[PDB]
């Protein structure tokens, strides 16, 4: 009954005060950043200046380090994403969060961090965190619906009746390959 | 008060030492001497290769079982891989060391052992009168079933004066059961143990048809695996459907060979329905 936006609203508000970073384990075809920005705007008035949706890439690791350091003492929450991309910096990040647990340092601070489910994520970060999977609804219909949704309304409307018909059949073909996987041998034979 | 892992092994040890495994071990020299080596056909060579692979498996399971049996009852250092065989035996998984030897089929340990004795029992009817081949071979129960299909083409390359290369194997599905006596008629070896998943072979019509709602696997009747020359050009036949056979239910890199079986429906229907033959399903009688 709680969908996902209401779940994330509830679990951010009721728990995850500080020292408990909010983890997002994501599957291909999922965006955590849009949902957290909506929930962020209802609780506190955030123009995306107070709170930062920092994307982790090589070189910007030092900016994230300054942002998380600035966040604690100020009391504004820092959204990190694609955490998995730097396995070196996570052993460094674990060491920072350990320092801030004893320090404890404005209240109403948070650390949202989103990774792809992979081996070589540090144990310490996953353990302390509140973990939350937003898995997209599996099914032929739900997978054919996502195939259209993907293509920009403006692009396909313009295209002539012949080409949009053959696109519809191709979306179904793309859907029926993903939905076959589900059956083991009798289905594909290979993932 | 449930039986411990190390007791559950001692039980299976006693069931396998109450069965004459160390006797079931083949003696290469005795069987080779029974063969003249002048009239030695292809079949003879394939079996002799199979009993060697089997004799190498059957030695390995007896050795690893008498070693863990010795290590359980008697004083002996307990090896890391031996505890892994005990653990796997409690779960009723086939051990990793045993699985690596012989066939890749996925069965429970008690089923695996019962199947292994039917493998042995296919070779114990070879040992006695090797020159006379069993009328209906059981392609299901070999190590390389692929090596037996080369053998049947070899026999036809002796009879007919043309190249072994140019032969492919053709599979005629017969209305007869294992009752039939006419043993290895010219051009083919009769075969049993093919199990069609994804569709249903009708017996009376003699054609691939749609699967019965609840019945998941339709066991094929005796298959007169002919050898015959390839077509001159790249040809496509609507009547026949080119279903791949696989050693196991898994069907992943266990492709043996493509068979050809009659269909009144379009073949495209069946490739989409994932229709395939399989050797081992755990739907094999007795």
């Amino acid at each position: 009954k709680l969908a996902f936006s209401e779940i994330l609203e509830s679990v951010i508000n009721e728990d995850s005060e500080s020292t408990i970073p909010i983890f997002f384990i994501l599957s291909p075809g999922s965006d955590p950043v849009k949902e957290v920005e909506k929930i962020a705007k209802k609780k506190r008035i955030e123009p995306g200046k107070n709170f930062f949706n920092i994307a982790l890439g090589q070189g910007q690791d030092e900016i994230a380090r300054r942002r998380i350091e600035e966040g604690n003492k100020e009391g504004h929450w820092v959204m990190l994403q694609n955490i998995h991309l730097m396995p070196t910096w996570l052993i460094e990040l674990e060491k920072i969060l350990d320092s801030y647990s004893g320090e404890a340092g404005n209240s109403e601070f948070r650390l949202f961090l989103s990774a792809e489910p992979s081996t070589g994520i540090p144990i310490g970060i996953l353990d302390r965190s509140i973990k939350l999977t937003n898995e997209p609804p599996a099914g032929l219909k739900a997978n054919m619906k996502r195939a259209w949704t993907y293509f920009s309304k403006e692009e396909i409307e313009d295209k002539d009746p012949k080409i949009k018909s053959i696109l519809f059949a191709l979306c179904f073909f793309h859907s029926t390959l993903i939905e076959r996987r589900r059956f083991g041998p009798k289905g594909w034979n290979m993932s | 008060i449930k039986s411990s892992n190390e007791m559950a092994s001692d039980l299976i040890k006693q069931l396998l030492e109450d069965s004459e495994l160390k006797n079931k071990i083949f003696n290469m020299e005795e069987i080779k001497n029974k063969i003249d080596a002048e009239n030695k056909g292809p079949y003879q060579n394939v079996f002799l290769q199979e009993i060697e692979y089997m004799n190498a498996l059957l030695s390995e399971i007896v050795k690893d079982l008498e070693e863990i049996g010795q290590g359980l009852s008697g004083l002996l250092t307990v090896s890391e891989n031996m505890e892994m065989i005990i653990e796997s035996i409690a779960l009723s998984r086939v051990p990793a060391s045993w699985q690596k030897l012989a066939y890749p089929s996925k069965r429970g340990l008690q089923s695996w052992l019962a199947n292994l004795f039917q493998r042995i029992e296919q070779l114990n009817i070879f040992r006695d009168d090797p020159y006379s081949i069993p009328r209906v071979v059981m392609i299901s129960r070999f190590f390389n079933p692929q090596s037996f299909l080369t053998a049947i083409m070899q026999v036809i390359s002796r009879a007919k004066a043309y190249e072994l290369n140019k032969l492919y194997i053709q599979t005629e599905i017969t209305k007869r059961s294992i009752e039939e006596i006419e043993g290895a008629a010219k051009e083919g070896a009769y075969v049993y143990g093919f199990i069609l998943e994804g569709a249903r072979w009708d017996y009376q019509l003699g054609q691939l048809e749609e699967s019965k709602p609840k019945e998941m696997f339709s066991v094929l009747p005796v298959t007169y695996c002919k050898a015959i020359p390839l077509p001159p050009e790249g040809k496509e036949d609507k009547s026949l459907y080119q279903c791949p056979v696989y050693k196991t239910e898994d069907r992943g890199n266990t492709y043996v060979f493509t068979a050809q079986l009659k269909t009144r429906f379009p073949p495209r229907k069946w490739i989409l329905a994932g229709v395939a033959i399989i050797m081992d399903v755990e739907g094999v009688s007795d």
